[PDB]
């Protein structure tokens, strides 16, 4: 039985395409769904075509889906861009008569529902009211909470007057009424309201500035940079409130830098950037592992290489993440799925970096950073916090003291007693500069056990599926693991033998656990959108699994039919 | 605002030197600027718990080492914004940035700007030698073109930087100049930098002895040319005649300091004027984001 | 049959302990031997502690060897620094009387030579000429030529006058009428003298500058970094004559930015560095993959991570040569083993760069830049040059057409009819953006199928050893290259069965000749100084063996004995 | 020598257009400036395929694909380093940076010193619009504090810097100003820097209608006050006078040009000192190295 919907509206970029989508996000769950979107702005800042798709239903979700079940055309541009998509089992709704375009020949089987949407619009004297026609249109057809998308358009529009509110609930009741006119002959319904569940709606990269937060973020500096910029936004809004601040420095490099400073002064800090951005803060991340000073930076990753695809989708700065420090320069390496790990693993990373005292990178991606989801809503006291090792002031303070678990004590400047310095030159205990053979490979046992311990601390690497033997194991990484997650529903449901690893610790790597789940495994498949096949190259390298990559790179997400195919393609 | 000042009593230089021998060349300038910087701490009755002394990489950018205090050795360049970090998140720190020619105005030429025109309350001693000495004699952004380094053994192909001039443009609110051969000048200058509240410059001629043979101690010595006490050191306009080397002489003691707010003071007024402090409800910011 | 003989010689520095190894060094060369030196300067500028070590044979040498024979210390810190190597069977050669130090208890078996160095020299009214004396000494001991000895002085001090070099001339022979009252009870002499060979004698750094040169370079820019400052004194002294620019930037970014701005002028265009450099180099060498610029970046390696151990001895960037780069972002390296493959592929890396119009990464090492070796003469016309492909001028210029060979022709500014874009965003045959799907992967595949594609064209990884199956096979790379050629004279001499293979294209690599190796060992054994063994990270990456990692990261070299008994443990 | 310059006749501003379409949002004064160089190009009977224009990253930085000659389009900030290796290696090039204030004086801020100090033969047009417009509204260094954008949403924590006063400390040897409002003011002071032999700088004020709210055009026509022409281009006081704007206004003219050597100009006379040309034998180099 088919619980979500997938609705898709494209059109102009200022008509309301994104709102329109927002406002549906919103009512959805105000009606007790959960509900997963994304969104692209139009490519140029002055504008030109949008989309929204918007996903709802009576059960989890966990990404976009194969394709749009419902498509909503403002304009003919909207229309051409989508018509390959449109279907024979579509629903396709679209601006007419009165538009701009004239549409094709509507494949037989799609079922086809024109509403005079900027026609009602200019006859109110409001052409700006297009996209309430719309909604309206929408609601009817699809089954679209009209109470709760009305308590929504309140929200919006009653602070402007109550003429203009209902004037754009006229507008909607407009859009109602030409649908209602039209025979539903398409079996598609947004599921039936339940309870409002306790949740909010984020956005990936609003929830990776919240988890900064929730994680006792204290200081935050950054430099904009495409898709990671809205971090950056979210924490100087609200950082402040806490206590915090935030400082946009002239550079990536600066703001590393600041990060390192603020972190040695004894306070939580982070940065997030892109690609670029990481690339520039190599060396800095180099200094952060070989000082042992805590620090997060959260790579919204992008298309590369170079300046790349700045707006598509890619998770291909992996090798980046983990080999990209000069000498032997180890990093710990995090990567999120959904918006619950942006803020949960956000938390995580500003653990670990105070737990081992070392670089954490945090790798995200751009579909991820501009869609929405419903969560479970937030309670900070039900974050587990953890806060640096700091010397108890017996005996004598020696920076780099060598310890059973490798972690020295750390004391904030002030400390009395604790005078020391942090330094990127190699070094003894006392921190003063040291380059005898004993000692380097002293110190470097030190710093790579250390952080090499996360092991036996933080397991995140969920197995699902068939107990037994499988014909087919899945291991996937960042919001990949929500695409295969809807893959393997429906590859149990059709019996077959199949099981799934989502590995969210990607460096250390816990090399036992991969060489357990493989070896219950005929065949093992590694899908990533990357070129070379990141992950699969460190399984070969880490683990005794020889991996089948099924790597993509052209800038879009896996769906879950791609999974489904080429699983069932190695199952003979 | 730095509580690190009157702290302690009957604190002498000596008092404020580590463990660590200072293995410079002999003859090298950095010695009378260390000296400078012992004896303006020891002045300022300064509790080296709340001192932190900040560092590139370079001969210079060895200071932090031979100070007993709170530090750090960083990257080449860098230390001007790893301390802008180190300030703003801890602002009773009395926070000093020791480095080169090289260090500060090559690599490190980007951070500069910023930190002067943000007012960051810090102090930034600037060890002028007109060489690269630790990577064994190349030239800087302040060499003459006369001079033949290892990398132009054919003379400079430009003219040098005025540091004083950039640091003036930039913004920098106490802004002076001495030569290490003066430890008194350099520990007298280097205290009121410590003191300002605001981003403090001083830039002090140096002698590497080892690599530049013509930026010598005669050399510096007939160079500089003492500030005449009528000099107003409010005037923007003036101090920038003083940095342009009125009949090419060096100017010596302070050319310009001016009160304005710093980072972390309007840092502060943000989150004054929001109420914001550590204890406030998350579950306000939480519920912005419900349904 | 015993054929080299290795001299130690240290002390003050300042007291000629450099340019004495060189006088050594060069008369030996004179004399028809083979030498190959290695150094420390005092740890600070100031001076202190010095060393160098000059190794002399009737046959080819690859490296420094295990350990001294001779050992000459001018003052009592070089003897204490060296104590525990002074073994029964060596020769001991120290300033006594007269000296500041009372030797310890000299073992029974040290066959020991005191030479009042110090107070010959102050009886000549010269202390500096301290060094002149103790090469008398070692001269008469050891059988170092006197009259190659003599007129290497001789062409240095000549220009300074008669009475000078007469006088420098005269503490040599003190030195030598000292030493000849002595009664040599030790085995040790230096190879008598053969026909002098056509040879030079080059340092690594001055070797690079100078494969620069020879390569055709035409644009040199850099920023002064230890261990590699030397290739840009040698390029700033030598490229102006034959028509280059050398520019010294403000930073590493500013470099390789300038490297690129000259290559897309159509200059072959170079920067060097060390480790930190390389880290700020990343961005813009993505820039470079993802424009199809040539560009070449040389990294003397030396201690990391972060600012390290900057004079000591390390291979430790190869994971940052080849994965330094956001996205996919591949780079072409190579590593050199000796002085002459600092000359030759350098010259390689340029013409590599032409070709295939990417970013070339050629990894060398802090012991090769200071060590010296006699090397054939170098003649110009036995270097072959590449030019990079130019466009024909026919139909319409395409910046980046796509060809059979993957291979655009290039055009530099000025042009007729050839005015296009080169440019760091994803795109299409023209250079304006491109963000589509099939483009990416079309783009994607044209770069590294291009890149990929120097597997066919350049083979760098010798084989040698014993011809059918051997029971340990021993892979390395760089300069410890050296250490396994005499290991495996040792070993092959022994009749057990040993081979050996050099890769010196490093990425992409040969998976096939890798595993045509492998398949003829029992074992294979990898060593590399570097802590996480980054090679064998690639070989289990991308190839079928299973490789036995001997790493060592002390700030040392291996010596040939490691090697050896490392393989007799792992044979029986 | 660039050679550029009058090898064309009869050229009109439309002959200089590329094929792309303009994607700048309606009312944006990255326009003007455009028309200005477009001007400039024909006024100078350009042979744009002598002519390499490159920029980093931002909305200004898409200039040049309007524009018909070479370009490359490099990283965010690193424009004028990589034109330096293009001009230094191709002195024939005319070599024409564009870019915004945050391009320029943030990320690139460390590169401009040594550009205008070293005297590279290039122009570079900054066109000054308050702000980050492509990245969608975050403030830059020359926003005013009381903006406030998408990282400062409780206005800037700083006041602005002077781009015209950091280039005539620099050492630019060429800097004026314009308005984009004015594309024939912006057209010659366009045209001078180009046939200037020099690092020749113009900042340009260019409204961003989209994102900056308060740096509007009427904003900038209100700012600026034209230079009075018995100023004299020569006196380098007298241009940081006005660069510092009397009044509070904004000159715009040229404030400052005088003639001295460049630095391609400096490392031919390195090359001419020994001799040197392509065909040298390479001989005498590995000669030096026997023993
Ligand atoms: C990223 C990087 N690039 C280059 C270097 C090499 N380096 C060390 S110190 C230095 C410059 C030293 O000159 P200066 O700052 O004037 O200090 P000084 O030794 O003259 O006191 C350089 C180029 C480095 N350590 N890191
Ligand atoms: C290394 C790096 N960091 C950050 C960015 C993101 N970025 C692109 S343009 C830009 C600034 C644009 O501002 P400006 O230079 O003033 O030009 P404008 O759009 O205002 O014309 C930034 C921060 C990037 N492309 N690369
Ligand atoms: S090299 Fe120069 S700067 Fe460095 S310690 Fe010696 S004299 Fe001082
Ligand atoms: S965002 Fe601003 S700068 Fe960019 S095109 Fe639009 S108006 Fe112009
Ligand atoms: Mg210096
Ligand atoms: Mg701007």
């Amino acid at each position: 039985e088919k619980k979500d919907l997938i609705i898709r509206v494209a059109g102009e970029g200022g008509e309301g395409i994104i709102s329109s989508g927002d406002f549906i996000a919103a009512a959805c769950a105000r009606a007790g769904l959960e509900v997963y979107t994304f969104k692209t702005f139009p490519a140029e800042i002055k504008g030109g075509y949008a989309m929204y798709q918007v996903r709802a239903s009576s059960e989890k979700l966990y990404c976009q889906g194969d394709t749009f079940d419902v498509f909503c055309a403002f304009n003919g541009e909207a229309y051409e861009q989508n018509k390959d998509k449109i279907k024979p089992g579509t629903a396709f709704v679209y601006d007419y008569p009165g538009g701009d375009f004239e549409p094709d020949e509507i494949p037989e089987g799609v079922f086809a529902y024109p509403i005079p949407m900027s026609q009602t619009a200019k006859e109110m004297k409001s052409y700006r009211s297009k996209n309430m026609v719309a909604l309206g249109a929408l609601s009817e057809l699809f089954n679209i909470s009209e109470n709760t998308l009305k308590e929504v358009l309140s929200d919006k529009f009653g602070k402007k007057g109550e003429e203009v509110l209902a004037f754009n609930l006229e507008a909607f009741d407009k859009g109602k009424a030409l649908a209602k006119a039209l025979t539903k002959a398409d079996p598609f319904r947004v599921a039936d309201p339940q309870e409002p569940k306790d949740v909010i709606i984020m956005a990936g990269n609003d929830a990776v500035g919240l988890g900064g937060i929730l994680g006792g973020l204290e200081f935050f500096s950054a430099y904009p940079i495409t898709p990671a910029t809205e971090v950056a936004k979210y924490v100087a809004t609200h950082l402040p409130k806490c206590g915090g601040d935030l400082v946009q420095a002239e550079d990536e490099i600066a703001s590393i830098a600041q990060v390192l400073g603020a972190s040695y002064a004894g306070k939580k800090s982070m940065t997030a950037t892109s690609g670029p951005g990481l690339a520039l803060m190599s060396e800095m991340l180099g200094m952060a592992h070989m000082s042992e000073t805590p620090c997060l930076v959260v790579d919204v990753q992008r298309g590369g290489p170079s300046t790349g695809l700045p707006t598509k989708h890619e998770q291909s700065d992996l090798f980046l993440a983990i080999h990209g420090g000069h000498g032997d320069s180890p990093r710990i390496v995090l990567s999120v799925e959904d918006v619950k790990d942006c803020i949960s693993m956000t938390v995580d990373g500003l653990n670990l970096a105070e737990k081992y005292q070392a670089p954490v990178i945090v790798l995200s991606d751009g579909s991820l950073a501009f869609s929405t989801q419903t969560i479970p809503r937030p309670k900070p006291e039900d974050f587990t916090i953890i806060n640096r090792k700091t010397w108890d002031g017996q005996g004598t303070y020696k920076r780099y003291e060598l310890t059973e678990d490798n972690i020295s004590p750390m004391a904030a400047p002030g400390t009395p007693n604790a005078k020391h310095i942090a330094t990127g030159l190699e070094h003894g205990e006392t921190g003063a500069p040291n380059y005898s053979p004993a000692n380097h490979e002293l110190m470097h046992r030190k710093r790579f056990n250390k952080q090499n311990s996360v092991l036996d601390f933080y397991k995140n690497m969920e197995v699902e599926g068939v107990e037994g033997e499988a014909d087919v194991g899945i291991i996937t990484w960042g919001s990949t693991i929500g695409v295969v997650r809807e893959a393997m529903q429906r590859l149990t449901a059709e019996g077959l033998k199949v099981k799934a690893m989502y590995p969210k610790l990607l460096w250390p790597m816990p090399v036992a656990d991969y060489d357990a789940f493989g070896a219950t495994c005929k065949k093992v498949i590694v899908p990533e959108v990357n070129f070379q096949g990141q992950l699969s190259h460190f399984i070969r390298a880490e683990t005794s699994i020889k991996p089948i990559p099924y790597t993509i790179c052209g800038g879009l997400p896996f769906t879950p039919e791609m999974i489904v195919n080429r699983v069932k393609e190695e199952i003979q | 605002t730095v509580e690190a000042f009157h702290k302690m009593e009957n604190m002498k230089p000596k008092d404020y030197k580590s463990e660590v021998p200072t293995t410079w060349c002999p003859g090298c300038g950095h010695f009378g600027i260390l000296n400078g910087v012992y004896r303006a701490m020891a002045e300022l009755g300064i509790d080296s718990t709340k001192f932190a002394a900040i560092s590139g990489i370079g001969c210079s950018s060895r200071m932090p080492y031979f100070v007993d205090s709170y530090k750090m050795h960083t990257l080449h360049g860098r230390a001007g914004a790893v301390a802008t970090g180190t300030q703003v998140a801890r602002p009773d720190l009395c926070v000093v940035v020791a480095g080169g020619d090289g260090d500060g105005f090559s690599i490190g030429g980007g951070h500069m700007p910023h930190m002067a025109r943000k007012n960051v309350n810090m102090t930034y001693v600037l060890m002028d030698n007109g060489i690269y000495g630790l990577t064994k004699g190349q030239y800087s952004p302040t060499s003459r073109p006369e001079m033949t380094a290892y990398t132009t053994p054919y003379g400079g192909p430009e003219n040098p930087m005025n540091p004083l001039l950039y640091m003036l443009t930039y913004g920098a609110t106490y802004v002076a100049q001495a030569f290490a051969g003066k430890p008194k000048d350099c520990a007298e200058l280097i205290k009121g930098a410590m003191e300002h509240e605001g981003f403090a410059y001083v830039n002090i001629f140096s002698q590497c002895p080892t690599f530049n043979k013509i930026d010598t101690v005669d050399f510096y010595r007939d160079l500089v040319e003492p500030i005449p006490e009528d000099h107003d050191t409010s005037d923007l306009g003036a101090a920038m005649e003083l940095a342009r080397r009125p009949g090419g002489k060096a100017p010596t003691g302070l050319l310009y300091k001016t009160s304005a707010p710093t980072l972390d003071q309007n840092l502060a007024k943000i989150r004054e004027r929001l109420g914001g402090h550590v204890g406030y409800d998350k579950n306000k910011i939480i519920a912005l984001a419900k349904p």
